């Protein structure tokens, strides 16, 4: 197939970054494209063949290389002032032919490393009003106050995680427009029957990844370093 | 070269059906479907080639204009599933392949029972410290955004409840505010008539 | 691979007239492989300034060039062209004849 | 004008 | 009359080593306008008529970056190639692609051509109806398999009906008083007494263009490929072509013999027959 590696990148203004963009379906063609959200592809630069590359529509301030067949790294250089993305590589067999998508790399870019927080992380009992009305029970997770937005949220039910009966907001909200690097909320909930969340023995967790400074990222600040790292909140069934 | 997909964005009801264009001025000779959900690479769905012809997955039917210079996607009794960003793109005579700029699908659930009902939620450690749930309404409710800058509320989201055949939408609001209540939360949207506020 | 020697052709440009300035041509076609020497003579000697027309084919895949330089017949000067090639030999040696 | 795509053998 | 647009590639291997030769040139009818040389100095497409200078930069360097990406592309060719057929990489071997398009008097297209050789025989060729491949071998069959799985016909044959026809027609009006120009054969004959019952009768056209041309020699009478040799048409060098057809003739005989020349420069064909 086709890789690229990571998922999450996080870089200060002023960095050079190099993402990495792998296959082995042994095509001679490959691309990179930019995506903003809710937006289309626009295309960077292309190499339909080793040894040879030519721009795209918005090739300015980025470079590549095509030395080998099977790989076409992408230089994110102090380019112009909008490199944050998400960034996708694909290959084909020829070039004009039909292409095979990598994953995707979200690539944020921030004006301090003091910018980041990790999530704060609580959940919200069902309320009794919707237990006799509907004899179900909404449980609602919200995840505060986090940057950048790199976060995976997910629910746990006595030690087991659990997708059905789960929503989870598609896109977070801003806690602050006017800031250039604002912090997200996002929220999700789990429904459940009234018997089961009515049993004193049933244990629900909010789990949120989230994706921070690395442990060779410079810390001065008083709070805790923000790293990569997990948090959560939980509760059990009430006796009723 | 150019590629132009219409409509940007188009929202229906499960169970019904809908096409979508890909047109050009200029002859493609090969073309492609990709379908987008966010966060994650384009799934490649089909390519087509001669004019005329028609390619068929699960509940999608494409098919390639006689004169090579159109493509359409139809899907047939869509479902909430469905739902994704639809590109399609055509040979390029410099070496790449031209996109049109794609269609944002929403295929949304028949709510059954609609119960809409604004619930609050107390914390598990700071009980009462608290969420309002909007839920249980139909899929034509739409939920505005906050006329109030410390209101947080959320777009709306359907939810499956996998073993019981039921849909749900829910919307949330929250905040640090003094005058914030449940009776006031989604004042700033249009909400059912009959919807339900516990005493 | 298959091999294909040149054929020679050496004539002027226009019909020669003694005193009158022409050009000499030197032609060589459906030769394989590409990498060819072609020297043309004066009384039997090099001549320096010579030139050649890019390299092309017939469709057919056979090569050919046109090698020329700028000269003026005179009634006594002979005039050749030298051509070696991995087919030949040993070079092959084509004069110039005033009906050719 | 010469062509704009290349492919291989 | 008909015109045609045509671009020739020669690729060859040096390997000990090293860098492989690559020569591209291009041709409307029989004038040739554009080159590209790998051992140049310039490592651009070059003008090689006065009328394709007037092309804009953009041209040059749009022209120059495809001819470079044409270059690599013989590069990985001629590797593979070594491995289709086992050979070592002590040799030296010669790609040779063709590709163009023809119209005809009323300027629209006629017919396309794509095509390859290797070591100077035929590869692989697109057929007339640009749909299908002629793989001469094992090795080119691999090839022809690449290429239908990944519709590259399709693709040649759109670029040849179209995009190769319109900038034929472009380039046929730039240069219209080269390009459209005909030019009538100035015809004569020679008779040499090669034996001494035996003489050569030699026909010959000079100051001709187009390149096409038909030289026929007749005995009372009719064709005779029975002893008459031809020459291949060769350059003059300021444009025009010559070429000349001879047969040995019984010498008290050549009275019998008339030659027949037919070009487009020439409102009906010439006969001509020996004056004394």
């Amino acid at each position: 197939g086709i890789t690229q590696s990571p998922k999450y990148l996080f870089r200060k203004e002023g960095q050079n970054v190099t993402l990495s963009c792998e296959q082995n379906l042994n095509h001679d063609a490959m691309y990179w494209y930019r995506q903003d959200p809710g937006q289309g592809l626009r295309l960077i630069y292309y190499s339909q063949i080793v040894n040879d590359f030519q721009k795209g529509d918005i090739a300015e301030g980025y470079s590549v290389s095509r030395e080998k067949k099977e790989s076409f790294p992408l230089t994110v250089t102090s380019a112009q002032k909008n490199p944050t993305a998400f960034y996708l590589c694909a290959s084909s067999s020829r070039s004009s032919y039909e292409q095979y998508f990598g994953p995707g790399t979200r690539l944020t870019v921030t004006e301090d490393l003091k910018n980041v927080f990790p999530p704060e992380v609580a959940v919200f009992e069902p309320s009794e009003a919707e237990i006799s009305h509907t004899q179900k029970a909404t449980l609602v997770c919200l995840a505060t106050g986090f940057y950048p937005d790199h976060v995976e949220l997910s629910w746990w039910v006595n030690g087991k995680e659990v997708h059905s009966g789960v929503s989870t907001d598609p896109q977070p909200l801003k806690e602050q427009p006017a800031l250039n690097d604002s912090r997200y909320s996002l929220s999700s909930r789990l429904r459940v029957s009234a018997t089961f969340w009515q049993n004193p023995r049933n244990h629900f967790r909010c789990q949120v990844q989230f994706y921070g400074l690395s442990e060779n990222d410079e810390w001065t600040q008083d709070r805790a370093k923000p790293v990569t790292q997990i948090v959560s909140a939980e509760a059990w069934g009430r006796a009723d | 070269q150019l590629l132009e997909q219409s409509p940007q964005f188009l929202s229906i009801q499960e169970g019904e059906n809908l096409t979508v264009y890909c047109n050009s001025s200029s002859v493609f000779s090969s073309l492609q479907w990709y379908r987008q959900e966010p966060g994650e690479g384009p799934v490649l769905l089909v390519t087509v080639v001669t004019g005329g012809e028609v390619k068929k997955l699960k509940r999608l039917t494409f098919q390639f204009g006689d004169a090579r210079k159109d493509s359409s996607l139809h899907i047939t009794a869509a479902q909430p599933g469905d739902t994704g960003l639809y590109l399609c793109a055509g040979a390029g005579s410099q070496g790449n392949l031209i996109f049109g700029k794609g269609t944002k699908l929403s295929v949304k659930p028949n709510i059954q029972n609609p119960d809409p009902a604004v619930y609050q939620l107390r914390d598990s450690k700071s009980s009462d410290k608290s969420v309002c749930l909007f839920t249980d309404f139909d899929s034509q409710t739409n939920v505005s955004q906050s006329k109030d800058s410390d209101v947080y509320i959320t777009d709306k989201t359907v939810l499956d409840m996998r073993s019981m055949d039921f849909k749900s939408n829910s919307a949330v609001a929250w905040s640090n505010k003094s005058d914030f209540a449940c009776a006031n939360a989604f004042n700033n949207s249009i909400i059912p008539e009959d919807t339900f506020f516990p005493s | 691979m298959i091999q294909r020697t040149p054929k020679i052709q050496v004539y002027s440009r226009h019909p020669a007239e003694n005193g009158k300035s022409n050009f000499l041509n030197c032609y060589v076609s459906g030769f394989h492989p590409s990498d060819i020497e072609v020297d043309l003579l004066k009384n039997g000697e090099r001549i320096e300034k010579v030139e050649h027309s890019d390299l092309s084919f017939s469709k057919d895949w056979s090569f050919y060039l046109l090698y020329y330089t700028e000269f003026t017949p005179t009634e006594k000067d002979e005039y050749a062209c030298r051509v070696n090639h991995v087919t030949l030999s040993q070079p092959k040696i084509v004069k110039w004849d005033r009906d050719m | 004008g010469i062509l704009g795509f290349v492919f291989t053998l | 009359g008909s015109h045609s647009m045509r671009y020739f590639f020669t690729s060859v291997s040096r390997p000990g080593r090293g860098e492989p030769r690559f020569i591209a040139v291009g041709y409307v009818d029989d004038t040739q306008f554009v080159r590209f040389d790998s051992d140049a100095a310039s490592q651009r497409m070059e003008p090689r008529a006065p009328w394709i200078e007037q092309e804009g930069p953009e041209y040059w360097d749009g022209e120059t970056r495809k001819v470079k990406a044409h270059s690599q592309t013989h590069r990985v060719d001629l590797g593979t190639l070594r491995g289709y057929y086992n050979q070592s990489e002590a040799g030296s071997h010669t790609v040779q692609r063709m590709y163009g398009c023809d119209v005809g008097s009323d300027w629209r297209f006629l017919r396309g051509y794509h095509q390859y050789a290797y070591d100077g025989k035929d590869y692989i060729a697109l057929k007339e109806d640009l749909r299908s491949w002629t793989a001469a071998d094992m090795a080119a069959q691999t090839t022809k398999h690449k290429w239908e799985a990944a519709h590259v016909a399709e693709q040649l044959r759109a670029y040849l009906e179209g995009t190769c026809v319109e900038w034929l027609r472009r380039y046929l009006e730039n240069g219209k008083e080269t390009l459209q120009r005909t030019d009538a054969p100035k015809t004569h004959m020679t008779h040499h007494a090669v034996s001494d019952h035996e003489a050569t009768l030699r026909c010959w056209a000079l100051s001709f263009y187009p390149a096409e041309i038909t030289l026929t020699w007749q005995r009372d009478g009719e064709d005779q490929t029975q002893d008459t040799e031809l020459v291949e048409t060769r350059p003059a060098g300021d444009g025009t072509f010559q070429k000349w057809a001879a047969v040995v003739v019984p010498s008290g005989q050549e009275q019998r013999y008339t030659c027949h020349v037919q070009h487009e420069g020439l409102p009906k064909p010439l006969t001509l027959r020996w004056e004394p």
